[PDB]
RNA sequence: ACACCAACGGCGAAAGCACUCUGCUGGGCCGACACUGACACUGAGAGACGAAAGCUAGGGGAGCGAAUGGGAUUAGAUACCCCAGUAGUCCUAGCCGUAAACGAUGGAUACUAGGCGCUGUGCGUAUCGACCCGUGCAGUGUUGUAGCUAACGCGUUAAGUAUCCCGCCUGGGGAGUACGUUCGCAAGAAUGAAACUCAAAGGAAUUGACGGGGGCCCGCACAAGCGGUGGAGCAUGUGGUUUAAUUCG
């Protein structure tokens, strides 16, 4: 098949941001869009309560520390499987960034999803927790095999 | 398939199955795919008979053996012979070539 | 130490599955050698252009006690380890006078062994 | 210096393909006609 | 053992022959009439040579490398892969006499379109000297008319048209085996059946299918996501088991 028709991406409902709307679509599970909306804006009203900066700043600065520049694509030549790394694009790194961020945010227990996404989000903002460690363990594997190409 | 092997499933159509029949099935099929080291999931051996003194047509014994293996696909072999025993030995030979096709194609 | 002269030959035994980056003076007393098996990883990984780059870098990074200006490189043999090694020496950028090949070009001397049939 | 490679470029004058030729066995005119027919037609 | 030179190139009867130089020596091709005057062709049996592997005798032994030995892959591996590695490979003197020893085409003469080539010489042009053009022949190659051929193709180097000479063939197995004999140090080579059995065995071409042969292009086919089944409980269907029947498909 050739290609996908280009893209249509709208901005955030109340902040007019194309990243946070991407994040509210990724936290969506089966159509409950008002509830995912609720979880994200309770996370923003939580992040105004924790520190006192723009949530765009702590969010974008968080996902800069989750986004990888390179990853493992276990490719094949002649039947021989090389673990050769290939440089991932930018918006691909956005989708992977909030991917690991969100799934890792679905592990830290204790309280509702606002506290869970808040806690793993500031752990991304401080280089701790699990999402940026997941960045490292997917980053120190492609670093480990640069002897391929 | 006495032990450790793929799961055996018989089908008997138009045929009252005996001890010597399914014993010959597990011993010829199972003991010829006993030098396997294959974790094949499921073997369906469907052993129907037809014709001759039973009905119109020549005397036929027709076996189909199907292997739902993990190892690169599914395979089936249908042979039609004058006896049950010649059917099951002949399908046993065919499935020997098909499994050596699978194992030998895993190379390098 | 050594004779302390900043000109000296570099030999790169680029094998079909390995590389060796040795460096020696004009007479031929080696001042350092470092190969793909030297720099850590070993096996099917060694003998790739990353191993040529890392083995050359860890080879000539230890001649900073000399600080050789006038470099000249005398490589040998077939393999995927040549061009990354020359990009490594030009990355260190020291006064590479001339690179050259000294590979054994036989004049039908000995019979090379059986073809592989794999 | 610049990142130009004239050793590879000059190398194909007398290629290192006389060393991938000489790893495997001395064999007669079947594979010397295959390699030297494909090589007599690669230069023409 | 002799890279580049190495060429769809040169020579030999074939096998073969390539680092250079020297010596002895074979054979080919071309011209002049310089000579003889049919001395010609083929060749049973015979004789010689005859790749490689093999064997006797003595040297020599770096690489490679049957057998062997170890490691690996593998259910297994006496094999492909890898590491060692003996005979052998080379030479002297012999024996052996077989090869897909193939151009899968015995030799010789005469005759029958061309195109594009290469090699060797000869004549004329051109210059006066290397070229360069046509050619006279001989040899080597590639497309190709006629004709032949079951077809593919061959086609002045015929598988064409004719003439001569020798060999060999008459269904496939059995079987290049048995027996005998000759040769051979042996390995074996040569000559070479039958009983019985089969209705085929073969050749060239076509159409399909297929290929762990290419080339190209689609498909939620894989990859990227998202969500499940397989785990638990239940609903239901099938197989098996049981029963008088667990209707049949």
């Amino acid at each position: 098949r050739g290609t996908v028709e280009e893209k249509t991406a709208k901005s955030d409902p109340i902040y007019r941001n194309r990243l946070v709307n991407m994040l509210v679509n990724r936290i969506l599970k089966h159509g409950k869009k008002s509830l995912a909306y609720q979880i994200l804006y309770r996370a923003v009203k939580k992040i105004q309560q924790k520190t006192e900066t723009n949530p765009l700043s702590v969010l974008r600065q968080a996902i800069r520390g989750v986004t990888p520049d390179i990853a493992v694509k276990a490719r094949r030549v002649g039947g021989s499987t090389h673990q050769v790394p290939i440089e991932i694009g930018s918006t691909q790194g956005k989708a992977l960034a909030i991917r690991w961020l969100l799934g890792a945010a679905r592990k830290r227990p204790g309280r509702n999803m606002a506290f869970k996404l808040s806690s793993e989000l500031v752990d991304a903002a401080k280089g701790s927790g699990d999402a940026v460690r997941k960045k490292e363990e997917t980053h120190r594997m492609a670093e480990a095999n640069r002897a391929f190409a | 398939g006495p032990l450790s092997s793929v799961k055996l499933i018989l089908q008997g159509r138009n045929l009252e199955v005996s001890d010597n029949v399914r014993s010959h099935v597990e011993d010829k099929v199972g003991k010829s795919v006993a030098k396997h080291s294959h974790l094949v999931r499921e073997v369906d051996v469907r052993l129907s008979a037809r014709g001759g003194d039973l009905s119109k047509g020549p005397k036929l014994r027709r076996c189909e053996v199907t292997l739902f293996t993990k190892r690169h696909g599914v395979i089936r072999a249908e042979e039609d012979a004058e006896s049950l025993y010649s059917s099951i030995d002949l399908v046993s030979s065919i499935i020997q070539r098909k499994l050596r096709k699978i194992k030998d194609k895993v190379s390098d | 130490s050594a004779r302390k002269i900043p000109k000296g030959v570099i030999h790169v035994q680029a094998s079909f599955n390995n590389t060796i980056v040795t460096v020696t003076d004009v007479r031929g007393r080696v001042v350092s050698w470092a190969s793909a098996g030297t720099c850590g990883f070993r096996g099917t990984k060694r003998g790739t252009p990353f191993a040529a780059q890392t083995a050359a870098g860890n080879a000539i990074r230890t001649v900073v006690e000399q600080g050789m200006q006038r470099a000249e490189v005398m490589i040998k043999g077939p393999g995927l380890g040549r061009d990354a090694a020359l990009r490594a020496i030009r990355r260190s950028g020291i006064l590479l006078s001339f690179v050259r090949d000294v590979t054994p070009m036989p004049h039908n001397g000995c019979r090379p062994p059986k073809k592989r049939r794999v | 210096n610049e990142e130009r490679l004239l050793n590879r470029f000059r190398r194909e004058v007398m290629r290192a393909g006389v060393i991938q030729e000489c790893k495997r066995r001395r064999y007669f005119e079947n594979k010397q006609e295959e390699k030297k027919r494909k090589h007599r037609e690669a230069a023409k």
